[PDB]
């Protein structure tokens, strides 16, 4: 018993610590707007054309 | 979709065009009517046949 008590605990500990790393991760990547990947259009000469 | 756009830019063009001769036509339209309209008054106001 005793060993697969300090393996149980050694793995839910890391579970929770990538719980927390995720959450941070997802929260990270959620502020990127839009203008942020569209800055790096090739050729805005076109585009302004359309749309005016 | 937003990188090429240029492959789709003359077809729009062409309605755009399109659009602007059916106005012309129908501005004249109304012009030719504010003659005609015109040339009435002149049988009306006395003679000048």
């Amino acid at each position: 018993l005793p060993d697969l008590h300090r393996e149980l605990i050694n793995s839910s500990i890391r579970l929770r610590y990538d719980k927390y790393q995720t959450r941070e991760a997802q929260l990270l990547e959620d502020t990127k707007t839009g203008r942020d990947v569209a800055a790096g259009v090739q050729n805005p000469k076109s585009i302004s054309e359309y749309y005016s | 979709k937003l990188e090429n756009l240029k492959d789709k830019l003359p077809d729009i063009k062409s309605i755009h065009s399109k659009l602007l001769l059916r106005i012309g036509k129908l501005q004249g339209l109304y012009d030719s009517v504010q003659v005609i309209n015109r040339e009435v008054e002149g049988l009306s106001e006395g003679r000048t046949s």
